[PDB]
């Protein structure tokens, strides 16, 4: 429908807010969450990815689908590199470190 | 859109400032012949680039009912403004034929305009 409107007018047309359009606002968005101080901080220190996924899905209806992990995290020696790489769909028994980011699809909240 | 046009002629032109002239007067003189009455004359609305149409206006400014809508024939808003559903005839003409090297692709804009209007 938006495609047809853009085809018709070659622009974006504003409009007043109606309950149908406000209900159309509720979607899911891509986000990254840290385990340093969030509600899942007690699980990021050695916990498995499966418990995090189950808790996020049951409580906040949050769909975790990947880990953004520091490159120099498996090394025992400390490092100053802040680069992170992507792990797509880790298994249930995949371990977690506190310096990790979680990809998620978060619901709209009002 | 404010004025109402019914039973008129809409000439869509794919012109350009550097394009070759096509001599639009040869289209207006048969439609402006003295054999017709003044009330029987059909209004002519040219839809296209104004840069091209300024180079042709020196031979069209002596005719009674001619109007210009600066725009693009492929835009549906311009076609809806001139009441394309009420016109007696829509004529699609192309002026950028020499630029295209391939001869079979010289009719892309006219075919696209025809399909856009038909839909």
């Amino acid at each position: 429908e938006l495609e047809a409107l853009i085809a018709e007018e070659n622009a974006l047309r504003g409009g007043y807010s109606t309950p149908q359009t406000l209900a159309n606002r509720d979607r899911c968005r891509v986000a990254q969450l840290a385990l340093l101080d969030g509600p899942f901080a007690d699980l990021g220190d050695g916990g498995c990815y499966g418990d995090l996924f189950c808790k996020a899905l049951k409580t906040y209806n949050m769909l975790c689908f990947g880990i953004y992990r520091l490159r120099d995290a498996h090394l025992s020696t400390p490092s100053q590199c802040t680069k992170r790489y992507v792990i797509t769909n880790p298994p249930y028994e995949f371990e977690l470190v506190p310096t990790d980011l979680i990809f998620c699809l978060m619901q709209f909240d009002s | 859109a404010m004025t109402v046009l019914s039973g008129h002629v809409v000439v869509c032109i794919f012109g350009d400032v550097s394009s070759a002239l096509i001599g639009l007067r040869n289209l207006v003189m048969p439609l402006r012949a003295s054999n017709f009455h003044y009330h029987e004359l059909k209004h002519i609305v040219f839809v296209g680039s104004i840069e091209y149409l300024k180079r042709e206006w020196e031979t069209l400014h002596n005719f009674p009912k001619v109007s210009i809508l600066p725009g693009t024939p492929l835009s549906r808003a311009d076609l809806r403004a001139v009441n394309i559903n009420l016109c007696d005839m829509c004529v699609i003409l192309s002026a950028n034929q020499n630029n295209i090297d391939d001869t079979s692709l010289q009719d892309k804009e006219c075919i696209l305009a025809s399909l856009n209007i038909k839909s």
